[PDB]
C-alpha cells in the first residue's frame, strides 16, 4: 500500500535529506508524522489533494511537495540532530476517514559520524546446571558496543531462522547511561530442549543486522568504515 | 482541539480483560480512532466511533460517550500477541486528527510451574567472559536496573517454546568488573526466597 | 432567540464559459453570506465583518486546505455523473448541507445533492439512508450506503457539529442577526379598471425578512384572490413586501411578535 | 431543465420625484449560474453600480441584487438589462 525510502539513514548535520513516500491506493490526503518517545505522533506537513500542502504542528526544518496523487516527498534541507526520529507517512481516502501508515523511516542526525560503531556479537552456551535441573537449554546472545541503536537480531538453527523459544529485548540498553552518545547493548535468548542441545550435528547461529553508513559516505579513520552489515556468532551442540 | 489523555502503561495477566481509557478535550468532535502499534512497526487501525455506543470486533470492543468526552478500548481473553501500544486519536472541528501519547500494554504470562534459578553461562570462544541468567520465575517478580555502571541487567522477557506449549520469564546480567559473580548479580532486585543458585 | 439556520452550498460546473469558475462554495447564517471559496481565488474568505474579526487566520488556512480537497472531489463526482447519464457539454452539480435551531430549542439537519439544478440524492439522518430520484442516483446511493462510518459521521456532523457552529456564529453576528427593524406599513387604494378598486398593503424597512401579511373582511379571512409580492432585499439590510386585493376590509401584518392592523 | 430569470426593478424607499434614493434590480430563479446584468439610465449603462455575489436558493436556483444611487426624475426612464442562456437576446426590464 505505502512504501517509504530510505527505511534507515544516518546523516551528518547540515546535509540535505529527502524521504520519499509512494502510495498505490489513489488516496487524496497524505501526511508526514514524526514519532519520538513519550509523545504521540506529531504532524509535520499534510496534503489534501495533488497540488496543495499545509503545515502541521511541527513544520520547521522540513518542506514537502505534492505534484501527483501518488508521491509526497519530505525534504530536510539542512538536517539538525533534533530531527533524529522515526518518520511515518500516512494516507486517507478523504479527510474524515482513517489513516494507513507506511512502514516508517528511522533517521539519525549526528554532529559527526566518528561515533557510529557496529555491534560485537557473542553467543553463550547453556549452563550444565540448567540442563540437569530443567532438561532445557538456554543460549544467550549479546550484541554490544553499537551506535546508533538500529539493530535487528535473529536466531538460525541448522541454517534456518527460528522464532519458537526465542526472546529478544524490545529496546537496547545504554552502556554509559550518563553520556548523550552512549553505545548500546542488546540481548536475546533461545531455549531448546537438553536433547536438542546434546546433538553435536546441530549448528546455532545468532545473527545481527546493523544499519550503518553507505558507500557514498566519506571515511577518514584508521578503524574500518562502520557500514550496514551482518555480525554473527555461532555455537555447536555438546 | 487541545488534549487527549490515555495512561502511559498498563499491565494485565494473560487470559484476563483490560480496558484502555481515553478522555478528550477537543474543540469539536468528528470521531475517535483506536490504532495498535507493535514495537518497531507502523500503527494499524482498530476502530472508529462517532456516535454513542459500544462496537465489538472479535476480542476487541470500542466504546464512546460524547457527552462525557470519553472512550475505552476493551481487550478480552488477553494473548501475549496483544502486547503493543494502543493509540487514541480524535478528529476535532477543523478535521485535524489529534493523537494521544499512546498506552503501552504489557501482558504477564500465566506460569504454571515456576522454578526460579540464576545460572552462569560460558562463552564458547576463549574470552573468559560471562553472563548470569535469571530464569523460570513467576510474572509477579520484578527485575531492577543495575547499581554499578559497569554491570548490565536486562528487563524481563517472555519466551514461548510453541512445540511444548511452554512459556518462561528471563532476565540477563553481565560485566567485566569481576569482582562480579552470579550470586551477587541480581541483589538489587527482589527475587524469590527459593531461588536456585548452583555451585 | 427565534429560528436560525447555517447552510453551505457547493456548485460544480463542467467545462465553464470565459469568466465563471469550475467550483464555488458559500456559507450562510440565515439570509447572510458568511464565507466564500472558488477555484479561481483558491482561498476561503469571510463575506461578513463579524466572521473576519472572530475567526483567527488558522481557521481560514485549515478550511482553505479542506476546500481544495472538496473542489477536486466535486470535479470527479460530476465526471462520473455525466458518464452515468451519457451526458456531454456543460452540466452542474450542487450540494447543500445545513442546520436549523428552532425557537422551541429543537433542531433540523439536511444534506442534499442536485444534478442540473434538480434533486438527485437526499440524506435521511434518522434512517441513515439516501433517497435516490432515478437509477443513476440509485447506483451512487448503493456506493455511499456501503460506508457505514461515513453515514454515522454525517449524522454526528448534522446533529452536533453544525448546531455548535451555528450557536458560535450567532454570537459573533448578534448585532446583525438578532436585531429587529419593525416594518413601515401603508395602505393605498385606487379605482383601477372602471368598476373595480384595488387595495395594496405595502411594508418596508423590516428585518428579519420573515413577515406575515394578510387581508381580512369583517375580522374573517379573505375568500377572494389575494396577490402576494415577494419579500425583496432593499440593499441596506432591510426588506420590503406587499399583499393586494380587489373589492370593511383590513390589512393584518405580523412581524417579530407584533401584530398590526390597518383598517380601510 | 433551464430556468429563466425573474427580473424585479424597484426603489429602496417609496419613490418621490426629486428625492435621492436607490434603484434595485433583483434577478432570481435562474439556472445555470452565468448571467449578465446592467442598470441603464435612458438606455445608457450606469458606471457606478454595486452588486451582491452570486447567491444560492434551496430550490437549486440562483439570485443577485444590483443597485445604484439615483434621483428619480419625471423625465428619467430607468431599466435593468439581463442576459442568460435561456434568452436569445438581452431582456430590458423598465422600472414602473
Ligand atoms: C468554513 C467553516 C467553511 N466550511 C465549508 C463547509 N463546512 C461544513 C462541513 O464541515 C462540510 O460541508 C463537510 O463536508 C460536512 O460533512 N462546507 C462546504 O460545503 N463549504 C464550506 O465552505
Amino acid at each position: 500500500g505505502i512504501t517509504q525510502a530510505p527505511t534507515s539513514q544516518i546523516l551528518a548535520a547540515g546535509r540535505r535529506m529527502t524521504l520519499r513516500c509512494t502510495q498505490d491506493m489513489r488516496h487524496n490526503a497524505m501526511y508526514w508524522y514524526r514519532q519520538d518517545l513519550g509523545l504521540g505522533l506529531r504532524l509535520i506537513h499534510y496534503s489534501n489533494t495533488a497540488g496543495t500542502t499545509g503545515k502541521g504542528e511541527v513544520p520547521d526544518g522540513y518542506s514537502v511537495s505534492r505534484a501527483n496523487t501518488d508521491d509526497f516527498p519530505l525534504t530536510l534541507a539542512s538536517a539538525v540532530p533534533s530531527q533524529t526520529s522515526v518518520y511515518f507517512c500516512a494516507s486517507s481516502g478523504g479527510t474524515n476517514n482513517e489513516q494507513f501508515f507506511g512502514p516508517g523511516t528511522r533517521l539519525t542526525v549526528l554532529e559527526d559520524l566518528k561515533n557510529v560503531f557496529p555491534p560485537e556479537v557473542a553467543v553463550f552456551e547453556p549452563s550444565e546446571a540448567e540442563i540437569s535441573h530443567t532438561q532445557k537449554a538456554t543460549l544467550v546472545c549479546l550484541a554490544t558496543g553499537f551506535y546508533p541503536d538500529h539493530v535487528e537480531l535473529s536466531w538460525w538453527v541448522n541454517g534456518k531462522e527460528v522464532h519458537s523459544g526465542v526472546c529478544t529485548d524490545p529496546q537496547p540498553l545504554k552502556e554509559q547511561p550518563a553520556l548523550n552518545d552512549s553505545r548500546y547493548a542488546l540481548s536475546s535468548r533461545l531455549r531448546v530442549s537438553a536433547t536438542f542441545w546434546q546433538n553435536p550435528r546441530n549448528h546455532f547461529r545468532c545473527q545481527v543486522q546493523f544499519y550503518g553508513l553507505s558507500e557514498n559516505d566519506e571515511w577518514t579513520q584508521d578503524r574500518a568504515k562502520p557500514v550496514t552489515q551482518i555480525v554473527s556468532a555461532e555455537a555447536w551442540g555438546r | 482541539g487541545q488534549n487527549i489523555d490515555q495512561p502511559t502503561e498498563m499491565t494485565a495477566t494473560e487470559g484476563a480483560i483490560v480496558q484502555i481509557n481515553c478522555t478528550y478535550q477537543t474543540s469539536g468532535f468528528n470521531g475517535l480512532f483506536w490504532y495498535q502499534q507493535h514495537a518497531g512497526e507502523a500503527p494499524t487501525f482498530l476502530s472508529y466511533n462517532v456516535l454513542d455506543g459500544l462496537e465489538e470486533k472479535g476480542r476487541f470492543s470500542s466504546f464512546l460517550s460524547r457527552s462525557k468526552g470519553y472512550s475505552y478500548l476493551l481487550l478480552k481473553e488477553l494473548q501475549m500477541k496483544d502486547s503493543a501500544s494502543y493509540l487514541c486519536a480524535v478528529m476535532d472541528s477543523n478535521y485535524q486528527l489529534i493523537w494521544g501519547a499512546g498506552t503501552k500494554l504489557i501482558i504477564k504470562p500465566d506460569i504454571q510451574n515456576p522454578d526460579p534459578a540464576v545460572y552462569q553461562l560460558r562463552d564458547s570462544k576463549s574470552s573468559d567472559k560471562s553472563v548470569c541468567l535469571f530464569t523460570d520465575f513467576d510474572s509477579q517478580t520484578n527485575v531492577s536496573q543495575s547499581k554499578d555502571s559497569d554491570v548490565y541487567i536486562t528487563d524481563k522477557c517472555v519466551l514461548d517454546m510453541r512445540s511444548m506449549d511452554f512459556k518462561s520469564n528471563s532476565a540477563v546480567a553481565w560485566s567485566n568488573k569481576s569482582d562480579f559473580a552470579c550470586a551477587n548479580a541480581f541483589n538489587n532486585s527482589i527475587i524469590p526466597e527459593d531461588t536456585f543458585f548452583p555451585s | 432567540m427565534r429560528t436560525h439556520s447555517l447552510r453551505y452550498f457547493r456548485l460544480g460546473v463542467s467545462d465553464p464559459i470565459h469568466g465563471v469558475p469550475e467550483f464555488i462554495s458559500v456559507g450562510y447564517v440565515d439570509s447572510h453570506p458568511i464565507t466564500t471559496y472558488d477555484s479561481v481565488t483558491r482561498q476561503k474568505e469571510p463575506r461578513a465583518p463579524w466572521m473576519a474579526e472572530n475567526l483567527a487566520p488558522d481557521h481560514w488556512e485549515r478550511y482553505t486546505q479542506l476546500l481544495r480537497g472538496w473542489q477536486q472531489m466535486f470535479k470527479v463526482e460530476l465526471k462520473r455523473l455525466q458518464r452515468h447519464y451519457n451526458h456531454s457539454g456543460s452540466h452542474t452539480y450542487q450540494r447543500m448541507i445545513g442546520c436549523e435551531l428552532l425557537e422551541d430549542g429543537s433542531t433540523t439537519g439536511f444534506l442534499q445533492y442536485a444534478y442540473d439544478g434538480q434533486d438527485f440524492l437526499i440524506f435521511n439522518k434518522d434512517t441513515l439512508s439516501w433517497l435516490a430520484v432515478d437509477n443513476v442516483a440509485h447506483t451512487i446511493k448503493q456506493a455511499w450506503e456501503a460506508n457505514q462510518h461515513e453515514l454515522l459521521y454525517q449524522k454526528n456532523w448534522l446533529e452536533e457539529e453544525c448546531i455548535a457552529w451555528l450557536k458560535r456564529f450567532l454570537e459573533y453576528g448578534k448585532d446583525t442577526l438578532q436585531r429587529t427593524e419593525p416594518p413601515l406599513v401603508r395602505v393605498n387604494r385606487k379605482e383601477t379598471f372602471p368598476g373595480v378598486t384595488a387595495l395594496f398593503c405595502k411594508a418596508h424597512g423590516f428585518y428579519p425578512p420573515e413577515i406575515y401579511m394578510t387581508w381580512m373582511k369583517n375580522g374573517e379571512e379573505i375568500v377572494q384572490e389575494i396577490d402576494y409580492g415577494d419579500i425583496l432585499p432593499s440593499g441596506d439590510g432591510t426588506y420590503q413586501a406587499w399583499a393586494s386585493i380587489e373589492l370593511l376590509y383590513s390589512c393584518h401584518v405580523e412581524h417579530s411578535g407584533v401584530h398590526m392592523v390597518l383598517q380601510v | 431543465i433551464q430556468r429563466t430569470p425573474k427580473i424585479q426593478v424597484y426603489s429602496r424607499h417609496p419613490a418621490e420625484n426629486g428625492k435621492s434614493n436607490f434603484l434595485n434590480c433583483y434577478v432570481s430563479g435562474f439556472h445555470p449560474s452565468d448571467i449578465e446584468v446592467d442598470l441603464l439610465k435612458n438606455g445608457e449603462r450606469i458606471e457606478k453600480v454595486e452588486h451582491s455575489d452570486l447567491s444560492f436558493s434551496k430550490d437549486w436556483s440562483f439570485y443577485l441584487l444590483y443597485y445604484t444611487e439615483f434621483t428619480p426624475t419625471e423625465k428619467d426612464e430607468y431599466a435593468c438589462r439581463v442576459n442568460h442562456v435561456t434568452l436569445s437576446q438581452p431582456k430590458i426590464v423598465k422600472w414602473d
